[PDB]
């Protein structure tokens, strides 16, 4: 629809809101415009959520804990606090790994101090360390221990870095103390910052005065990719592929070597700049290690991406590239001749974290669909400088929508196919629209690379095309 | 590589060469991964009888525990209601995952609001938040109802519920009429249950506390009937159903039954059913309560004893056969109605299933979890089949509850192999299905893990899982079905006897090896 | 050796050190067994395209049906009939062979008699068994009716039924106002449907033919349900419900949901339930006649339309969604009823689940066999849940069941991968599965052996069976099953959704192999 | 209870029957006096049903194709005529063997020619004589074909011996026709002398002109054991720890191969004498060879057999006899100790087809258990004659017992156990009675030799002593 049509549509829907909330609501709306390069005269993002507003966005914890430590395999990490928060993210999200679960990787377990209301009033920091001595009694082939702090400790005066330090030091092991309490910040970008920030100063610089590992000048780190579903690994083999050594992977199927290794490598490749910009950013600054930012969604944004990566190196790399890239082109583009029939012309409105609403629209716009809508959780205003040059004018742009907001945006717009999270999916499906989860990839995937675009290609057709969707009426109503 | 006509997702995908040869170049070149050798040393020693000492001598660490918090059951009790918004008083990441939570579990959407409190309201409090939610949510989600409990954030800053929304009506944030019961919710006390009987409390002293002068028991001619935290639709509707074959009048207070099954039309509705607000009001003018599940419903009983001055029946869980018998007749003894000519041949039909099945549910030894009217309701039905429950797990159980399972146990010949575990985990529960192997596990979706570490094991070691409790996240449906009643018992008799029956056709299916009692007939 | 504390069945006894060197010893003594390379050659040749070629080929043998014969039909259909008496003229072996199976099925005891024709029979013909039978079930069960059909000894010697009944009547052996309707139930003709279908127009013309002089076409307000010959007792519970629900005044013909779901309360009832004769003699007085499974009430639909002159409506059977839907769209035109909201909210359910599940059942690949009505139902159910009924058998379907099916498979999409094979066998079906290998198999007991032959020649061969259709006698409590209506299509998805979960579950519970997949979450 | 209470309960019981009918069934009834050696005088069995009664008995189809021919595995076994009676005894009975179901084994597979009416009408030899062409070339591995005769085949004048000639002529296979219709004899009790005038005529004289097979002093074979849950294999375990040689089984587990070597051996041990005496008497006569009837229910008859059968050869098999008793004798004294206490003082009532019925009392005797009632579908009188000694005082007797009958006296009786057929299965469940099934085992077993001794006293106490039996009353009646 019209740009002007899009500023009635939002101004109609703010009208429901108290003065407060409407005018709060009214800075995190926009009709986009690609020719402008600064969000912050366009939207406001990274702010509180008006209260009792059905916002969607999780806790520092979920970022700190589910998002960035948790994917790390040979390390357990304690949800220090009450069961609930560790029992809700036990296993919530597919960050695919290699390991044996009980012996030595952890990824999909819960461990938790399960703090009852003798540890709240005394305390849990004897409970703490008692609990990291039964860890190594129980699991000795673990590699090190995070505590993740919940809420509780934040505010009954809990010393969990002097735990850590004292254990640390006599069992000669890493304990990485994360305050990523679920009050602190606004959102799960602060856990992003939080954890960032533990790994610098507690993994990272582990081996500055090692230099037994042998590097080549084809080293590179694969930085914020998840490996949900196995999009790292998808990612990995295409770089690989390319002549190049991935040393290190953050922190999908990722390992504590991993992460003291990455120091060594020649390129960062980060893919979720919102989320491990700040250990980029640390790296480049300290070791002097370059990084970059690319897309693997859809064949059009990973030619890029790998075009531009073995740019960064000598001929013979892209040459392999080049090999690459012919090896595969007849992959995708016979994806493209089966599902682009059935997809063209379709429209899309997408409303995830805080990468996903604007790395995922190549891979949409190569299978002839166009996305009208798209939103953020919890991404900053270099998000949004990103994702308006990605988005067509005159669509929408909603910065952590509410359900009532987001809800009456489909009404109106009606696109034939939404994107977003599990609180949104019945919500939508009720609705008759087309729903797929783009943080779980609906439990397929992954939708990295080439055999990932073939993936998404056909769950969005599966899904989209689905003669379900013409079934809610009743031939009697 | 892919076919563009066989599409791969991640299985099988990664289990093609190249990237087995790129996945053992990034083991081998960079994860510094511990030997093959060392790693399956520590398995078989974690499968032991000294790892499973070491594993319950543990004091300070939980692994994989079999309970929530408070705030998830105060949304549940509050979803029961008409027109209700649950709203939790804290941090917003809390609100996320109780919606996340209830969402796999039911693959419905799930309705809950959280005020966001902060590290602003860290040392101010959170009264402004709780002005500005009530506020925002009324004006935008228009609910009859608002239903407040706490985020552990809210109960250690040691938040005023009560004043905190006397000052939002106060001050015109919300009408001075608009009901807003509330409940603390402290994660670090109880569990999920605790918290779905603190909300209910709440509730009901909001309704009824303050107008019980007019109050006569008895004078609707209706039974109160109080859930309890309950996740399987069908149990509400088995409850009904049978009421309403008895002809008895009755009142499902908290009944979330509508609103977790809304149909799909083109229509979302936030809202569906529930327990009327009038409803609630009128409860103490009923003959009585009963109380699903007490066990997690002692302050709820306090309350309706105390207050409403019901003679509450002691009456168990109406699950398997002498429980549902016990509560029809509680229920004909209470409101004067017969029990029909229907639940008798239903209860003959039941029977009849239990003296078709007995032969391969006889001696069956089973490890089952849940919570604890769910658990001792399965444990009593086990020893009505003649079946082991050998390893009975409740991580939110009590001393009390114990003991009654002991009592419960000790009354059978089929409960003398049992033990019963009370703050013991899921990490417990695979040391001790290690350790004293069952034929079978009941459970929830966690269990799935613990099949998969003993079928590492061996195939003759592996404990198959049978998904009853909550919460099922990988089958599909399964909330649908029904626990409670002769309905209930036919349903989980069904479910135990085919899981048998297909565990033995999946062990005699080799050929020329097995395959001589792979019986067309069983 | 038996450990008295550990005794062990034939399963695992037999695969112990001792039992498993006897069997040795008889197998290289004596058997004079081909040798095990022979044997794996020869069943690898069996998986494969040439031996699909000449097991297609077959024209005089049939290996393995899927059919049974017609005194079975007639067998269930008269136990539909209240207080009445299967009969079956000719051999006693055929009715221990019909209890039997039917016993075997349902677990509930299944009366019917035989007049035990012998040689002496076979030349004589069995008039004197036929009265002597009519008197002796008379004065010894007291059935209120006999309802006569015959097994292939009778039909071959070419007993008339008619005559020996009205001689049996004329000499005083049974009375002569005693119901004894019959039909001739050739089993070298058709199939056990075709028997139902038989003996169920039998009774119908026994009942109204002479009567037809005071019959008005919706004198009585009331749509007659024919159902056919059906082994689900809840398909009988769901029709009744539905109408019931819309408020439609019924006759269900043939009803024996009662007498196969009798309690156990220490009694043994050889009758239960069942149509009425009254409600048989009023049948012709009704608006129409609905036939559930018109592909095998062809005969019933002939007498319905040619002698109660009811404008039978073509319906398909009320499977899946678009069926049903138009089901319930007719039975409102017929009774003027208007469709109730709860069967519109239970549609909007079915909806919302197939909306849920529609990721893990799409594309998924089904061999599918049972009959015709059946058979075509499940396609058409498929076919809405987007997944590919490849292969597609009915041993006792025809060629215009067969177009039909196909007419229905060119509406979709999805059936464009569909083959219909009618007068084929287990046999062919699995060659078609190790050929062109589906994802799963439904059909009844008889394709477990199938999935065993796929196992052995490999664990990626192997095709999983569900267990939906007649007869299933390796699980219990499995003829309770819905299959009609919105609540057994919610049902079959569960079934299909769950069984495609849990084969993905086993897939993948392999630990550092392929658990990468093993979600919690589905 | 007393004689004169059960000729008392059978008079009351005949009283509901029309003249004819209960005049018939009079003769079939009796009470027992374990003096009397002649039951011809006490008892008549072998005759014709009364027609519409309800019998429990099957066909000669059944008791040829399902009982003697069928477990043969090696063999393929055409039901020939319509698909109703092969359709119907497909795997219903659990006669175990070994082997690769659609390759070199083929017990629980369906082979018919599936009449229609231009079969019926026009004959089906031209139809055998393809089906046998059609076998050959599907299932090559098979070493013998079977045709056993339904109904039809009888009537319509169809030569399947001519067709079974000419077809195993020219193929040089073994191809046996059995005359098995259902209308021929009165039970199952005809397709047994059937089938064994079969394998008699077409199987058993192959080798007579052969003498390659080695034959030692200890030579037996097992007659009339099907394997019922692997019975026959705890006999033959048995038998080989005895210094025994088993040649051969008959039928369960059996191949034709042994059937052929079966004419060789020293001993015939007949465990059915029902169904197996023609052919045992038969290979008396013409190759001289003893038989003996044993009996393997229970530890006191399994071990009163295996004495009986060491004392027909050398002293060496009596020593292995005597290590065999003393090796297995704490395994079911340990049985008793455990079971007889729940079992000892509880009544039982039998009705099995034709050997069972008198073969399983002393294994009921053995737990603490008493038969009050017995009963056959098919017996001869010479089968009665051993069941009198076999029986307490004033026990009934009854032969052919229709269903009405078989009600009324468990009703007047009140036996606490009842071990019969599927059809009375859940008749008696439903009547609260505790149900075993005598022929199938209830889908357990074996029952024969020590190890199914264990087996049949742990069942039997699972049932007898099940909660289940507690419940039929609902408290509020
Ligand atoms: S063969 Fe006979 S009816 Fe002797 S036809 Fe029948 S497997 Fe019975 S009492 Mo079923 S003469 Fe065998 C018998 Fe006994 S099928 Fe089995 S149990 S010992
Ligand atoms: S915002 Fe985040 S998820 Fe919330 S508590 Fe705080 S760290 Fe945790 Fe935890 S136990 Fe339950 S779920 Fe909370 S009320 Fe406390
Ligand atoms: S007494 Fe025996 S089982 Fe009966 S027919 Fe005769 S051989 Fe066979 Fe066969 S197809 Fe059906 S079941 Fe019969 S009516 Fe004919
Ligand atoms: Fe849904």
């Amino acid at each position: 629809m019209s740009r002007e049509e899009v500023e009635s549509l939002i101004q109609e829907v703010l009208e429901v809101y108290p003065e407060k909330a409407r005018k709060d609501r009214n800075k995190h709306l926009a009709v986009n415009d690609p020719a402008v390069t600064q969000s912050k005269k366009c939207i406001i993002s990274n702010k509180k959520s008006q209260p009792g507003l059905m916002t969607i966005r999780g806790c520092a914890y979920a970022g700190s804990k589910g998002v960035v430590w948790g994917p790390i395999k040979d390390m357990i990490h304690i949800s220090h606090g009450p069961v609930g928060c560790g029992q809700y993210s036990r296993a919530g999200r597919r960050n695919y790994y290699i390991g044996t679960t009980g012996v030595n990787a952890f990824v999909t377990m819960n461990f938790t101090s399960d703090f009852q209301e003798k540890d709240i009033v005394f305390g849990g920091d004897k409970k703490l360390a008692k609990l990291i001595d039964e860890v190594e009694t129980l699991f000795p082939l673990n590699k090190g221990i995070s505590v993740q702090s919940e809420c509780p400790i934040g505010l009954i005066g809990d010393d969990i870095e002097s735990v850590s330090k004292v254990k640390g030091a006599e069992l000669s092991k890493t304990i990485v103390p994360v305050r990523c309490e679920g009050f602190r910040g606004v959102s799960q970008s602060l856990g992003h910052h939080i954890a960032n920030d533990a790994v610098r100063d507690w993994v990272l610089g582990k081996r500055d005065e090692d230099t037994t590992f042998a590097s080549t000048p084809y080293d590179v780190a694969i930085i914020g990719d998840y490996n949900i579903g196995g999009d790292a690994w998808s990612s990995r083999i295409l770089l690989e592929e390319m002549g190049l050594r991935c040393v290190a992977q953050w922190s999908g199927d990722g390992s504590i070597s991993e992460i003291e290794l990455t120091p060594k490598v020649k390129l960062n490749l980060v893919h979720c700049y919102r989320s491990m910009n700040y250990i980029s950013r640390h790296m480049e600054e300290k070791y002097g290690i370059p990084w970059m930012e690319y897309n693997f969604f859809g064949p059009t944004k990973t030619i890029e991406s790998l075009r531009a990566i073995a740019a960064k190196f000598d001929e013979s790399i892209q040459k392999k590239c080049e090999e690459v890239i012919a090896k595969y082109k007849p992959e995708w583009e016979a994806v493209v001749a089966k599902y682009r029939p059935r997809l063209e012309g379709k429209r899309v409105m997408l409303y995830i974290g805080g990468l996903r609403p604007r790395h995922v629209i190549g891979a949409y716009e190569d299978l002839g669909m166009e996305v009208v809508g798209t939103g953020y959780e919890f991404a900053h205003n270099d998000d949004y400088d990103r994702t308006m040059k990605e988005m067509g004018d005159s669509t929408l742009l909603y910065d952590d929508v509410t359900g009532y907001e987001f809800e009456e945006f489909v009404k109106r717009i009606k696109p034939d196919l939404i994107g977003s999270g599990i609180k949104e999916k019945f919500i939508f499906q009720k609705m008759g629209i087309p729903f797929r989860e783009m943080h779980s990839w609906d439990y397929s995937g992954p939708y990295h690379g080439f055999d990932g675009f073939a993936i998404f290609a056909r769950d969005m057709d599966m899904t989209l095309n689905n003669p379900c969707w013409k079934k809610l009426q009743a031939p009697w109503e | 590589s892919q076919q563009v006509d066989k599409i791969k997702a991640s299985y099988p995908l990664f289990l093609d060469q190249d990237y087995k040869d790129m996945l053992a170049k990034k083991r081998d070149g960079f994860e510094e991964k511990y030997p093959q050798d060392k790693i399956d040393e520590v398995f078989q020693w974690t499968t032991t009888k000294e790892y499973q000492e070491l594993n319950f001598q543990r004091e300070a660490l939980t692994v994989n525990p079999a309970k929530a918090c408070q705030p998830l059951g105060a949304v549940l009790c509050a979803l029961g209601f008409e027109k209700t918004m649950p709203y939790v008083h804290g941090s917003q990441g809390c609100v996320a995952y109780f919606r996340s939570y209830f969402n796999r579990h039911f693959r419905e959407p799930v309705s809950c609001v959280s005020d966001s409190m902060t590290e602003d309201a860290a040392v101010f409090g959170g009264q402004q938040n709780m002005k500005d939610g009530l506020q925002n949510c009324k004006a935008t989600y228009k609910p009859d109802m608002i239903a407040v409990s706490t985020t552990c954030m809210a109960e250690v800053i040691g938040d005023d519920l009560n004043a905190f929304i006397n000052n939002s009506k106060k001050e015109g944030f919300i009408p001075d009429e608009f009901p807003v019961p509330f409940a603390h919710t402290p994660s670090f006390v109880g569990s999920h249950v605790t918290g779905w009987d603190n909300m209910f409390e709440g509730i009901a002293r909001y309704f009824t506390l303050k107008s019980m002068d007019d109050k006569v028991v008895g004078s609707n001619k209706k039974i109160n009937i109080v859930p309890g935290f309950e996740t399987y639709l069908g149990n509400f509707r088995v409850i009904k159903r049978m009421l309403s074959e008895m002809g008895v009048g009755y009142s499902l207070l908290s009944d979330p039954e509508e609103v977790l099954d809304t149909p799909a039309d083109g229509q979302f509705r936030m809202y569906a059913g529930g327990t009327t607000q009038e409803e609630m009001k009128d409860a103490p003018n009923a003959l009585n309560t009963v109380l699903l599940q007490p066990w997690h419903l002692e302050k709820t009983k306090k309350f309706v004893e105390g207050t409403w001055k019901h003679e509450v029946p002691k009456l168990n869980i109406p699950m398997g056969l002498d429980w549902t018998d016990e509560f029809l007749m509680k229920v004909s003894e209470i409101s004067g109605q017969p029990i029909p000519a229907s639940l008798t041949k239903e209860r003959g039909r039941l029977v009849d299933m239990m003296t078709d099945s007995h032969t391969w549910l006889h001696g069956k030894r089973f490890a089952l979890w849940g919570d604890p009217d769910f658990v001792m309701g399965l444990v009593k039905f086990l020893l009505e089949l003649g079946c082991e429950p050998v390893h009975i797990l409740c991580h939110n159980g009590n001393k009390r509850w114990k003991k009654a399972v002991d009592a419960i146990l000790a009354a059978s010949p089929y409960g003398k192999n049992a033990t019963v575990y009370i703050g013991k985990d899921l990490w417990h529960l695979r040391s001790l299905v290690f350790t004293d192997k069952p034929d079978f596990m009941i459970g929830n979706s966690y269990g799935k893990f613990i099949q998969r570490d003993t079928l590492h094991k061996g195939k003759e070691f592996e404990v198959p899982l049978i998904r009853i409790g909550f919460p099922i996240f990988d089958r599909h449906h399964l909330h649908r079905s029904t626990t409670l009643g002769y309905e209930g018992a036919m349903q989980i008799l069904t479910t135990l006897v085919n899981s048998i029956l297909e565990r033995l056709d999946e062990e005699t299916r080799g050929m020329q090896a097995t395959d001589y009692n792979h019986d067309l007939v069983r």
